[PDB]
């Protein structure tokens, strides 16, 4: 079926965490963020990927991720993952409390974030990404 | 020959000039907006470094 | 006055920064003007000076 | 006029200062150039 | 929303750790007056491609 078909392609398709991002907020002190997502069947629609997914692939990947990066322009400045809070019930934010030493330059925590998000993938068949379908009442699925 | 020289460098440089009067230059108004401030505070501890 | 215009000038960077201001087009007759020929030969003269 | 409200989701009849926030909104960026544009085109070449 | 002295322009150190004192200058000056220094930082608009935020323009 159509709903067939583009449940299919939603399963072959590839998507990043950024793709479902609202806007994020990081505060400052303690170093804690939260995260805005957006509502579940709006995340269901253009989507079909699970919440318990979410939790999983953003917790352990993207704090992954995170301290990568975190880790990498500490080591350009030169010259530990404490909290994590998601709305596990409703899925609709994500809250990580880090700690920092003091003595750190400042963090501008906003474009690392932005960096992470846009850069973990929550499910992608490995080399593939961009399928859709276009139309002689052939169903046909034209992928990248 | 193409040469780079610090900004903050050339500011301090240029004017007898306390660092307060720098951050009340580049973004005294509507106290406290984020993006401006933190950049500049970043900018004035590189260089203090 | 040099100093006032840096700090115009880095506070305008940084509006370009965070999306606060669209990209000058120096592609562009808007961002541009002509050279003489008088003014480079003045030029060229004062170097050669 | 009707292309371009239809497009960017408002009416014929919608105060002009609306649009006008929304055109402005509109291409700022490209894509939201693109998909107008084609609408634009394709109105037009309908009429042509 | 920053801590500068008053006699050198010293951006003075995190007070979370002790006391507060200009490299340079040396002033002494009461660390828990301005402690809880809040800067709330927000993601600046048009900073999330979406695959709906057309349905939001
Ligand atoms: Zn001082």
């Amino acid at each position: 079926s159509d709903k067939r078909a583009s449940a299919f392609c939603k399963e072959v398709n590839k998507l990043v965490l950024s793709e479902v991002v609202r806007q994020v907020r990081v505060t400052e002190k303690t170093y804690a963020i939260r995260l805005d997502l957006y509502s579940r069947d709006e995340y269901q629609d253009e989507y079909g990927v699970l919440q318990e997914e979410i939790e999983s692939t953003f917790s352990n990947r993207f704090l992954k991720i995170l301290n990568r990066i975190i880790k990498s322009y500490l080591a350009k400045s030169k010259q530990n993952c404490k909290h994590l809070d998601f709305d596990y019930v409703n899925g609709e934010w994500a809250t990580v409390e880090l700690v920092f030493p003091i003595n750190t330059e400042k963090l501008l925590m906003v474009s690392l974030v932005e960096k992470a998000c846009s850069e973990t993938v929550i499910h992608e068949i490995p080399g593939i990404t961009r399928c859709f379908s276009k139309p002689d009442t052939v169903p046909k699925v034209i992928t990248e | 020959n193409e040469y780079l020289i610090p900004s903050m460098m050339i500011l301090k440089a240029l004017l007898e000039t306390s660092d307060k009067e720098i951050f009340e230059g580049i973004v005294g108004k509507d106290l406290g907006n984020t993006f401006l401030t933190d950049r500049v505070e970043l900018m004035l501890r590189a260089y203090k470094s | 006055d040099k100093f006032r215009l840096l700090l115009f000038m880095i506070r305008k960077l940084y509006a370009l920064v965070a999306g606060e201001c669209c990209a000058d087009n120096p592609d562009s007759p808007q961002h541009q003007e002509i050279l003489l020929g008088g003014f480079l030969y003045g030029q060229i003269l004062k170097e050669k000076i | 006029l009707e292309a371009a409200s239809e497009y960017v989701g408002l009416s014929t009849d919608s105060p002009i200062a609306l649009l006008n926030a929304n055109l402005e909104e509109v291409y700022r960026d490209d894509e939201k150039l693109q998909g107008l544009d084609a609408a634009m085109k394709g109105k037009m070449n309908g009429l042509t | 929303s920053l801590i500068f002295c008053s006699e050198c322009g010293n951006l003075l150190e995190s007070t979370t750790a002790q006391w507060t004192t200009c490299d340079q200058c040396q002033s002494v000056y009461p660390s828990e007056q301005f402690a809880n220094l809040v800067v709330e930082t927000k993601s600046s608009a048009s900073a999330f491609p979406s695959a709906l935020k057309l349905k939001h323009s």
